[PDB]
């Protein structure tokens, strides 16, 4: 459908307007990722640009290759053959405090760096933080699905950073943003610590109720793991989950933070959790509730329009 | 409890103004749905902080002396407007104007529109220009994203930061605003001799792309943007070209290569042939040839809904107290802490 | 002549079909470089990828933007206000082994990152080497002109690294490039060190003798500062300028030269060096006598042609 | 020792010295050399196939190919270098006459003239005539493998690629350098392919002949397609199931209408003859794509044509029996043994 030069495999993932299969490169026998972006029906030139010019990091995705037939857009990718990162952390044999905090560093800087380069990537879901293999390394995590991602410019197209002007609620739109990204990655260390989520009890729990939760800004910090989880973790989620990104940290602030820094004096205890479909489910649904809005209402006819009545006499 | 925050944004607007619900944000703005607790009724408020910089006081002043003056259907209007009691306080101003539902922007990406939409959503957009061109205004900047729409399909136009009084022999060099895909040909080729003529361009680009759901000439540059066009209308004729002062695009122009016009009919195939005249009309390379508004509404297309018996006009030209491009930014947050006194607990007249 | 919203001022850089300039990006009032390529004489795609993907690096030239007129293209990157490396070094009052270590470390670290990408630079003149700023940090070098660098790729475009795959004397004339590559910073690091050029003494040499000095892999490290130059420095150049490209070190390789390695303890004692204009001349003619081919003859008549010559009556 | 070419060994001495670098494809590295027998200089290409099956094939299929072919439109193979022994030969060394520049290059340093361009072509066509009447395709024309003397002389080389014809029957990821001289059934993967897609590479260069510009380039077939559909418009009906597949049959019934640019609108200053000619060599449906005897016959090339002198192959070439699935170890004695000819003290 795109080369003749793919062997193409089994859908392994599917998105808006899109849908990811496996395929194997002939030539050389190495497998990737393809994903299949339907581009009339959604735009894919700014996740083309932001891999482009990113996906060359270790811990982002990396563009190998485009195709375009016109209708379709194909991105081949290197494939995550590790599975997402709660799939494996919650499953595996041994995880503590500081393998967590291995993974919140690994994701933490890449998180900064995307920030720093006037990235915000928006959707950062843990379903879209997968491994490249089974090791379990840190440092085979890879952010994923740009889908979202926004790159910040200038008035012309100028690529523009953060730090070294653009008018004033964009900037602030930047900031929300920014802290979406680390609110997400708060959501992520919550779940390693408490193994279970903050927001949701489970896939049953309504969008209602999550929402009052998520607005209210409160969530357990005592029973189960967290008797024995250490201060200073609580600290820093605390501070990532917070309710008003003002008193939320950056990325940068996130990577100083003494859980982080010190991961050499942190606790190698076992931690427990809620059943893995669980988890996954009680995710999904509380970022369903982020991102759901009431549907619409559809247009009257015209002659619902009192200008229009007094036309028709 | 404490002031109402969307979205990390403080909304200082209670006790009158509650329950707030974010509905949109523009490059200067973030706008707000909130319960008006005196009048009963959910309404809109759009929050700004415009002092460190005199193009945003600009906006401001613009947008709200414009629109407490105008009275017009097809223009939203200005019912309050919350700031700090002494002008040192002063950092954010907060619009309050009557809840639209939505906006073309929106609509556009959730839905295709009926022909007789489109006709009538194009009716109601030359009406409310007829009003504002009569008061020898130019709004500057149309899109989809400041035509607000309620499902009644009553259409308002907003968002007047950059509206000027009309004066060809004399705002947009520089200045950052969410897209450049509707503006005229001679504001990209700065030809800087602008008429009434350049939001007729505009109206053209949201006809075309009602009838399409594409915007007709985008692009990342305006070099991308005029080649687009050029690719469309073809190449500019001699007489075009030299009813054109500098000379920098002129030759440029003369460089291209040659392009041949685009039927409207290839571009558009499915639309009434009567809104492509109209669009062709109003899609004028010339600006001295492109239809003018009260053409506009006398055209064919708009047949069922011409009535000049109800397409007001201003009372008389409108005009701000003193040109505002050399004021400081100090003096303009006086005028607009000034203009915005009416609505101050206590005021007297 | 690209864009309203930019001032063109002096040009600062004329390279093949193209020209730089110095712009000022009126909104901001930042400057910038705008590099102009003729694309109906050369395409720019190739470069414009490499600095588009690789361009993130602190070491990289940033590219900001691309205008592309139909006949034009423009590369808006960082202004390089700190002028060429060796300009820089050779009007310093002060100069030592320290601080030129501290400068191949920095360009090597960039070299060994572009190669294990896939790329070979192909054109690392001391001269492609830039200052961003006046401070003289090297963390404010930039390689830059990518003009003639290439990306390694399989046989349907997709993006290689070098570590079969691709056809044989591709994969030759990579390490072949990647040699070519080390061969210039060897160059750079004998000037840094001797204050001249190790196969010209001038820009009145011929380039037959100066080929015939790179032929045989002769150079002096005796005389002026090699007297007290580190040992290990010695060792470090020769084996950068070594004759056959199998004998030659690999740019992760100099990274891990004890000469790089402890850079922290090399002498601040002064380096010498020859004039400027002198030793800038000589190493223009020494990679002009490189670069340089003896222009091709042109065609005669069809009828010289003994083929030709039966058709005609 | 033996002089070494940019990192590269060339183990020729004694006879072939004084080397230099004159050029390289994707497998093979060349230098210009003096002989010292013949007292004059030539060219030679070193390759080293054995570590895979496919390079052995190009390796093979070159060396028996040219050593059979006698034209004077394709280049000749002189002499053959490799070590003594069997386990010793790790290169092979190609020893043919010097040309002094090739197509790809001449047309990024010039222009040619309508005259040149015509002679040009009729020599391709002349040689490739030769090719074809021994029931060989070529397979992989393009400006880098048409050699030229600035006397005008032209000379096909590169055989590598080169098979008996056999349409009822080694492209599939086999890297080139470059895919765009390929005709549109290959990229299509119809896998019928005929003498008709070395015409269409002809075509493809008498293009780029006109403009100096490549007339279908692309990174991806997808793209390649794209460009040629571009201009020749959209295939007919009765071409389009002309294909077997349907997988490649629905995609271009799939795709938008396009219709098709005339040849004079691309290349408005060019002969109109040449285009004429051009339009039939570029002809999407490989049945309807002129033939080889056809093209020489063409009113373009008028003043050449002479089939008195346009000499054939005496015979169908034919290896000792089809290579596809021999190994490399295999590939590498028939090498051996089709080079030992040219090895001292060698007796037939
Ligand atoms: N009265 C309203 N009712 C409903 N929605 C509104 C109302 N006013 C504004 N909006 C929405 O809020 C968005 C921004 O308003 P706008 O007045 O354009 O902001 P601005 O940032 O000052 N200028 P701009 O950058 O040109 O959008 C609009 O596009 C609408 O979606
Ligand atoms: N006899 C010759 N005289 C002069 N130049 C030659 C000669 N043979 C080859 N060349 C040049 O060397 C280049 C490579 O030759 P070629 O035989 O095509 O190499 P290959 O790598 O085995 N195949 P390819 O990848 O298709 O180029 C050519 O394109 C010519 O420029
Ligand atoms: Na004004
Ligand atoms: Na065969």
């Amino acid at each position: 459908v795109f080369s003749d030069g793919y062997v193409v495999k089994e859908t392994i993932g599917v998105g808006s307007y899109s849908e990811c299969k496996r395929c194997v490169h002939k030539a050389t026998n190495m497998e990737y990722a393809v994903k299949v972006i339907d581009k009339s029906k959604r735009d894919p030139s700014e996740e083309i640009e932001i891999l482009l010019r990113y996906g060359q990091h270790p811990n982002i995705i990396t563009l190998k290759d485009v195709y375009d037939d016109g209708k379709h857009v194909y991105l081949v990718t290197e494939l995550m053959r590790g599975g997402e990162l709660l799939d494996k952390i919650l499953r595996q044999k041994f995880f503590s405090e500081r393998e967590a905090s291995f993974v919140l560093h690994t994701i933490g800087k890449t998180v900064e760096y995307l920030h720093s380069q006037g990235v915000v990537h928006r959707d950062l879901k843990p379903s879209n933080i997968l491994y490249v293999d089974e090791s379990g390394n840190p440092e085979c995590l890879r952010i994923c699905d740009f889908g979202f991602a926004k790159q910040l410019r200038a008035e012309n197209g100028l690529l523009m950073t953060p730090c070294y002007f653009v008018a004033p609620e964009v900037l602030k739109r930047q900031g929300y943003d920014e802290g979406c990204d680390i609110w997400s990655l708060g959501i992520l260390l919550y779940t390693m610590l408490a193994g279970y989520t903050p927001f949701a009890n489970g896939p049953s729990d309504t969008p209602e109720e999550i929402l009052t939760r998520i607005g209210s800004g409160k969530f357990t910090l005592s029973g189960g793991n967290w008797n024995t989880v250490s201060e200073t973790a609580k600290d820093l989620v605390s501070k990532m989950l917070h309710v008003d990104p003002h008193q939320r940290l950056t990325a940068k602030q996130v990577l100083q933070h003494p859980w982080v820094t010190q991961k050499d004096k942190l606790p190698q205890s076992q931690l427990s959790h809620q059943d893995l479909q669980l988890v996954k489910g009680a995710m999904a649904a509380t970022y369903s509730a982020l991102n759901s809005s009431k549907p619409t209402p559809q247009l009257k006819p015209i002659e619902s329009s009192i200008l229009a009545q007094r036309r028709v006499r | 409890a404490g002031p109402e925050m969307v979205r990390g944004q403080v909304f200082d607007v209670g006790p009158r103004y509650t329950n707030l619900s974010y509905i949109g944000e523009g490059a200067y703005g973030m706008v707000c749905s909130a319960y008006d607790n005196v009048n009963k009724v959910r309404v809109a408020i759009k929050k700004i902080s415009p002092f460190e910089h005199q193009t945003y006081c600009q906006r401001t002043l613009r947008e709200i002396k414009i629109l407490l003056r105008f009275r017009h259907e097809n223009i939203i209007g200005i019912n309050d407007i919350i700031r700090a009691p002494t002008i040192e306080q002063m950092k954010d101003v907060y619009i309050v104007q009557d809840l639209m539902e939505t906006d073309l922007y929106k609509l556009l990406k959730t839905q295709h529109l009926s022909n007789d939409h489109i006709c009538y959503f194009l009716y109601q957009i030359l009406r409310g220009l007829k009003y504002i061109h009569s008061a020898n205004v130019l709004h500057r900047d149309l899109k989809p994203s400041n035509l607000l729409l309620n499902t009644t399909c009553d259409l308002k136009i907003c968002d007047f930061g950059l509206a000027r009084v009309a004066d060809p022999d004399h705002g947009f060099l520089t200045e950052y605003v969410a897209t450049r895909w509707y503006r005229a040909p001679e504001i990209m080729l700065n030809s800087k001799g602008y008429t009434k003529s350049i939001d007729i361009w505009s109206v053209g680009c949201i006809l075309a792309e009602m009838l399409s759901n594409r915007p007709i000439f985008p692009g990342k540059h305006y070099l991308d943007q005029l080649n687009h066009i050029l690719g469309i209308l073809g190449s500019p004729s001699q007489e075009d070209l030299n009813c054109i002062i500098n000379l920098k695009a002129r030759n440029y122009l003369l460089s291209l290569p040659h392009k041949n016009k685009v039927p409207w009919n290839r571009l558009f195939p499915n639309a009434d042939s009567k809104a492509l005249d109209l669009l062709d009309k109003m899609l004028t390379f010339n600006p001295h040839k492109r239809i003018e508004v009260e053409q506009a509404l006398a055209h064919p297309y708009l047949e069922q809904y011409y009535d000049p018996s109800d397409e007001p006009i201003a009372e008389a030209p409108f005009k701000f107290d003193m040109e505002l491009d050399d004021l400081p930014k100090e003096k303009l947050k006086e005028l607009i802490f000034e203009e915005t006194a009416r609505f101050q607990p206590g005021y007297r007249s």
